[PDB]
């Protein structure tokens, strides 16, 4: 089961890469089980850009 | 289409701004609530000459 | 009206017989607010949509027995909202398609 | 026993406020009213008794 | 009450293939709304809050 | 989308409004204080109504 | 100026079963002369037509 789920990631993993992300391995976890956990693709991809937003006017 | 978002916008203002004042003004003391506390301390006064 | 739109309110909810209470007073505030629908009376305009949207969904059958029964729904009746009910069912159509998410945690977010 | 109760009451017509059969009352009258500094004193009138 | 009850029979046909998926009195109280003037924009989209709110409830 | 963006204009005023209608209850005057002037003034009825 | 225009208007108007008051294109001539965007001039008529009718 844990070589199954390792295995998910990391296919996923390897197209969020390809396709350029500033995302880590950990935060693209919790992204899939909020996904399985229902939540349009719209709301997420949203509170995400804002977010990313708001660290760099901070840093 | 921008048409009804420059026309909605605005009516959504006008109605929301109406209810909260109206909200305050009935809520910053009715006067008939102000009464009772004049009547209170006219009653304490003589009861205050009871005693 | 005031009671079509309540009895509207509790009985989507399918119970709430005034709990329904805060969802009703936004109700009455959509309605009474303006729209300007793109596409205003005439029967044929809608109609056609219609056709378009079975085709879309894959159900050809069903475009073409619809047609008669728009000839039909006439024929029992006439009206000048006629146009407005056809258009709010247009809108209001539901795709097959996609499971429509869990509700059962998404409530909880 | 009526009367001399009713006149004990009232101290012999010494008081007009309160009945009392104590002997410990304060004799005074009371603050001006608020009703009494909007338009200055004004003398109650017994109606309706 | 014949003339009424013959629309909507009529009615009730197209609704169930177009997939509206509403109830049979829901759409009575839709249409006499309508035959008392409403803009169908603005209904359908009281429709759609009511029966999102409905779902969540009930889990 | 301009339909979907209508939900959510109308919709946020009116959460505005319950929050702020709450808030404006609680801290612009006291229900519980007023019903207490009342309670006051029955007391001193009452006792008066004991002499 | 207004008077001539708001003749000239009216027969417009009357073709296309659009019922507009006179005095309403009359005032539209001084708001464009002080300045007003197309979309906003059309805009408050419209509405205010449709208060009209809702008012009575």
């Amino acid at each position: 089961n844990m070589s199954a789920v390792r295995e998910t990631m990391d296919v996923l993993l390897e197209i969020s890469r390809l396709l350029n992300t500033g995302l880590d391995m950990e935060t693209l976890s919790i992204c899939v089980r909020l996904c399985e956990q229902g939540i349009n693709p719209e709301a997420l991809s949203s509170v995400i850009k804002e977010l990313r937003r708001a660290s760099d006017t901070l840093k | 289409d921008i048409v009804n978002l420059q026309v909605e916008m605005i009516k959504q203002f006008h109605i929301q701004s109406s209810e909260i004042q109206m909200l305050l003004e009935r809520y910053s003391l009715n006067e008939s609530l102000v009464s009772e506390i004049e009547k209170l301390r006219e009653e304490n006064k003589r009861l205050r000459a009871n005693f | 009206p005031n009671v079509l739109l309540q009895n509207l309110c509790c009985r989507i909810l399918g119970k709430g017989e005034a709990d329904v209470a805060q969802q009703f007073q936004y109700a009455v505030r959509v309605i009474g607010s303006n729209f300007a629908p793109t596409v205003e009376r005439d029967e044929f305009l809608v109609t056609e949509k219609i056709k378009k949207e079975f085709v879309r969904q894959r159900r050809e059958a069903d475009g073409a027995l619809f047609s008669e029964l728009h000839r039909k729904l006439q024929s029992q009746g006439v009206l000048k909202n006629r146009w407005s009910i056809l258009y709010l069912l247009l809108s209001l159509s539901e795709d097959p398609r996609k499971q429509p998410n869990k509700t059962s945690s998404f409530a909880a977010l | 026993d009526k009367f001399e109760k009713e006149t004990r009451g009232s101290l012999f017509g010494a008081l007009v406020h309160s009945r009392t059969n104590d002997m410990d009352i304060k004799l005074d009258m009371p603050p001006v009213p608020e009703n009494a500094d909007l338009s200055g004193l004004a003398i109650k009138v017994p109606q309706s008794i």
